[PDB]
């Protein structure tokens, strides 16, 4: 059990990284996309006021 | 973006607001003197009476 541990630490950390990229690609690509979406409303919005 | 369009909407209705408002001004004085001519001349009528 302890050699087992000392391997099972190195898996534990590849799955921290592989959490971390998950985690931070979902959360910029769907704040990314209604960023896109306001800067479009807005230069409409300008076009419309003139 | 909402700071821009938010001026061209002000300078338009700005404009506008003038215009009118000058307009009523100069409909007010004219409505003014009218009344200031019927007030001295039915003063005067009373007077000579």
């Amino acid at each position: 059990q302890s050699e087992a541990e000392k391997a099972r630490k190195e898996l534990l950390e590849l799955e921290a990284l592989s959490m971390a990229v998950e985690s931070t690609g979902t959360a910029k690509a769907e704040a990314e996309s209604r960023a896109e979406a306001a800067r479009i409303e807005g230069e409409g919005s300008v076009l419309q006021a003139k | 973006l909402k700071a821009q369009a938010l001026a061209i909407e002000t300078e338009a209705e700005l404009q506008r607001v003038q215009k009118v408002r000058e307009l009523e001004l100069v409909y007010a004085r004219a409505q003014l003197e009218l009344e200031v001519s019927k007030a001295q001349q039915l003063a005067e009528v009373e007077v000579k009476k």
